[PDB]
């Protein structure tokens, strides 16, 4: 088998970024939270339809 | 960036070849609804009203 | 060899954008020379390869590929023609060969106007002028061992 | 402009760096070409040879070839034959000493062939002799510079020659006294990106050098014209103009 | 009475490890890699420089 | 005549909204007067200097408002 | 062409044939 | 009785004439279509007349 | 290709051709034109291959001889006995160097 | 046989054939071929007998 990309690309503007740090997020590790959270989610989607 | 492999068991052969010595678990156009490792089955149950 | 049918691999280096196209010329080629401007005002300008009649104005550069011994960017000292006489590649070497050791076309290589390598590809507005790249191709050999024996 | 697929591949598979690869031919190749440059303003700049007051009068006027009796002087065999080229190196670099006025032609350039010419043939004034290259360095791998004739001239391998010669220079002691100036301004200053779009990096490198022409270097002419004039080289005043650099072809080899 | 086969010798087989014969082998092991050498420079003596 | 150098720039066409144009453009210039007065960004061109004029429409020396008024309309409008 | 090896004894005597008006050499 | 296996192969790089090889997975075993009088390392010269 | 004397036979070195001998007469000067026909390419080697000039030769026991019996060195023309090199095998096959390469 | 030169005697080493000699010319190039011919087959008798 050869092996296969999965690739997401989000994008934060900085008067955001500002603004999630001042909400109480943090906002440069939210984010690498979000994309890790959704291909972690991404791949059950690849996996649980690659046995069906 | 993520990679990986997601390939079907050994033992899983398509019907094509049916005999192959080089087989690739990925291309589930072949691979799909062959495999001895795993049996699906759907079920008919009554809808949900919205 | 420790396991059968051992392989070798072997990287070209490639140039233009696409490692592996049909006709890319190999970098640092033994036999080919680097084409003198590709770096040079070859990436801001480009020019007309020269062919069999192709009347060359004076001072106007032509490439032109060898088959043996490199790529060259060829000047017009002087004004001549390329006799159609010469079509394949072999007939058109020794017709250039007879020109450029004449003195009339001969071969340089030069810079780039920094106006032209400052902006390039897209700063200050300008367009349409990409930079030249290089590749490298990395292609492979295999090779199966072949047994032999004998008996008493 | 390399993926960024391609380096997890390439130091998984393979263990070289990617990066540091294409940083390896993009880093030769540019100082691969502003080398190519120069030889080529110096055959390109260099007057022909064996001609005008070089000429042996029934010769064919920029080519040796060592089957014209009247280029090898009537030689026989071989000792005899390529020791008349050491002659023919010797007229013109005497020669770029009346045009330049600086001193006999102090280095040459020439083909892979030629250099076997010289290298096989003793250089001394002894007899007529042959054998192996020997003296100097024919191939080009360990390096391109090879050997030195009697001490006198350094002759360079053009190891890219389309049909074959030897261009006989001059260079002075000083920087200054050239007959063209390579003068480099930055040296490959790397540049690092990524395609903002799909993250995939880009790589690039940059120089900056220029050339001159020697002023005095036409060596026709008593006076300059617009008294501050252009020294990049060009067709008008460059082109088969140097006196410091003298070329012929080999022929017969 | 098993056969060990070989490679069809196409070069197509081999590099997949394709046999005739009981076992298809992983690959074609690797023997290393021919890079292609960097020519030389002819360096900067026979003119002036000043940097 | 420029007795320097002309800086040849060359616009390119491109669609500014629904069926309009933003004419490409091929002017030589003056390298003094180019040095003085130039305008030219984001107008989607490449330049490149000679010492002729290396396309038809040129401005020498003394134009400036002449030229000035054509360097701002490197962006003009049409259909 | 070919090649025969001929010492000058036959160039003494081709030397003298055309030199003194003969007919071949 | 005795049995060996080795193998040839040819240095990629050797015919040297080409930037691109054909087919960027190819047999290295000496054949006439690549081996025959294409490798670069080794020049044969029938000498005559000894 | 490029190793050619242009008036050669292309492919074959026979020393009867004054063409290919450069004009070379008797012994020492024939042979002497021979090893630079075996310079020229071992050169040329250098231009295909890119990795070095001709490292080794593999010959006839006639060649051999002919390497053998000729000065190696640059002098004049000299011929002889077989001397620096094993001309028979038995012993070896592999027969001395040439000039130390 | 292998110690011919193809235009030679075959048999007889005869110092007037400009083969034989190689064309040599006068004495001291011409017994010099002999040492030659002398050496060709010396060297051949180890090709014969091993």
């Amino acid at each position: 088998t050869a092996v296969k990309s999965r690739k997401l690309k989000t994008g934060i503007t900085v008067e955001l970024a500002q603004d999630l740090e001042a909400n109480g997020f943090d906002a440069p590790n939210f984010l690498e939270d979000l994309l890790a959270t959704e291909m972690a989610d991404e791949i059950n989607k690849d996996i649980l339809q690659s046995l069906i | 960036l993520v990679r990986y492999a997601l390939s079907a068991n050994p033992y899983t052969v398509a019907k094509d070849e049916k005999e192959a010595r080089i087989i690739d678990g990925g291309d589930m156009d072949k691979m799909a609804g062959r495999s001895d490792l795993s049996v699906l089955l759907g079920v008919k149950l009554p809808k949900i009203i919205i | 060899m420790n396991s059968p049918t051992g392989q070798v691999f072997a990287l070209r280096a490639v140039y233009g954008k696409d490692p592996v196209a049909a006709g890319a010329k190999e970098a640092f080629h033994p036999m080919y020379g680097p084409d003198a401007m590709f770096s040079g005002q070859g990436a801001a300008k480009k020019f007309p390869a020269l062919a069999a009649s192709t009347q060359t104005t004076v001072g106007d550069i032509y490439t032109h590929f060898f088959q043996e011994t490199g790529t060259v960017y060829l000047q017009a000292s002087v004004q001549v023609t390329i006799d159609a006489g010469a079509t394949d590649a072999a007939k058109l070497d020794a017709e250039i060969k007879k020109q450029m050791e004449a003195g009339a076309l001969v071969e340089i290589a030069e810079g780039m106007a920094t106006s032209i390598a400052e902006l390039q590809e897209g700063f200050n507005g300008s367009t349409d002028n990409p930079w030249n790249e290089m590749g490298f191709r990395i292609d492979k050999q295999v090779i199966e061992a072949k047994s032999r024996q004998l008996k008493a | 402009a390399y993926s960024i697929e391609l380096t997890q591949d390439l130091r998984a598979v393979h263990g070289m760096d990617a990066d540091a690869e294409l940083s390896g031919i993009l880093a030769t190749e540019i100082m691969l070409e502003i080398n190519r440059e120069v030889v080529d303003w110096i055959n390109y700049s260099a007057q022909v040879g064996k001609s005008g007051m070089t000429l042996t009068p029934g010769s064919k006027a920029g080519v040796f070839d060592f089957q014209d009796p009247i280029d090898i002087r009537g030689a026989r065999w071989a000792g005899e034959s390529f020791k008349a080229l050491l002659f023919q190196i010797d007229k013109e670099a005497v020669e770029i000493a009346r045009q330049t006025g600086r001193g006999e032609g102090n280095f040459i350039i020439a083909s892979r062939n030629v250099v076997n010419v010289l290298a096989s043939v003793d250089t001394g004034i002894s007899y007529a002799a042959q054998g192996l290259a020997t003296g100097f360095s024919t191939d080009t791998t360990k390096s391109v510079f090879a050997g030195v004739l009697g001490g006198k001239y350094r002759v360079y391998i053009d190891q890219y020659a389309k049909q074959d010669y030897f261009t006989v220079g001059y260079k002075g002691p000083n920087e200054m006294d050239a007959g063209i100036y390579y003068a480099p301004y930055v040296a490959l200053t790397p540049l690092r990106g990524s395609d903002p779009k799909n993250f995939q990096p880009v790589m690039g490198f940059k120089t900056r050098y220029g050339i001159g022409i020697n002023p005095f270097a036409e060596s026709a002419a008593q006076a300059p014209a617009s008294r501050i004039q252009s020294g990049m080289p060009s067709i008008l005043n460059s082109l088969g103009k140097n006196a410091y650099f003298r070329r012929v072809y080999v022929k017969g080899i | 009475a098993e056969i060990g086969g070989d490679h069809g010798y196409n070069a197509t087989n081999i590099a997949a490890g394709q046999t005739s014969g009981a076992v298809t082998q992983i690959g074609p092991a690797v023997m290393g890699m021919v890079r292609r050498a960097i020519p030389n420079l002819i360096a900067f003596d026979i003119c002036g420089v000043q940097p | 005549a420029s007795a320097r150098g002309y800086v040849n720039i060359k616009t390119f066409e491109q669609k500014l909204d629904g069926n309009k144009k933003i004419e490409g453009k091929e002017v030589s210039v003056a390298f003094p007067l180019y040095s003085d007065v130039h305008k030219i960004s984001g107008a989607h061109y490449q330049t490149f200097p000679s010492e002729k004029a290396a396309y038809s429409t040129v401005y020498e020396e003394n134009q400036r408002t002449e030229w000035i008024a054509a360097n701002e309309d490197l962006w003009k409008v049409t259909g | 062409s070919a090649y025969i090896w001929c010492g000058w004894w036959v160039m003494d005597e081709i030397q003298k044939m055309t030199e003194e008006g003969k007919d071949w050499k």
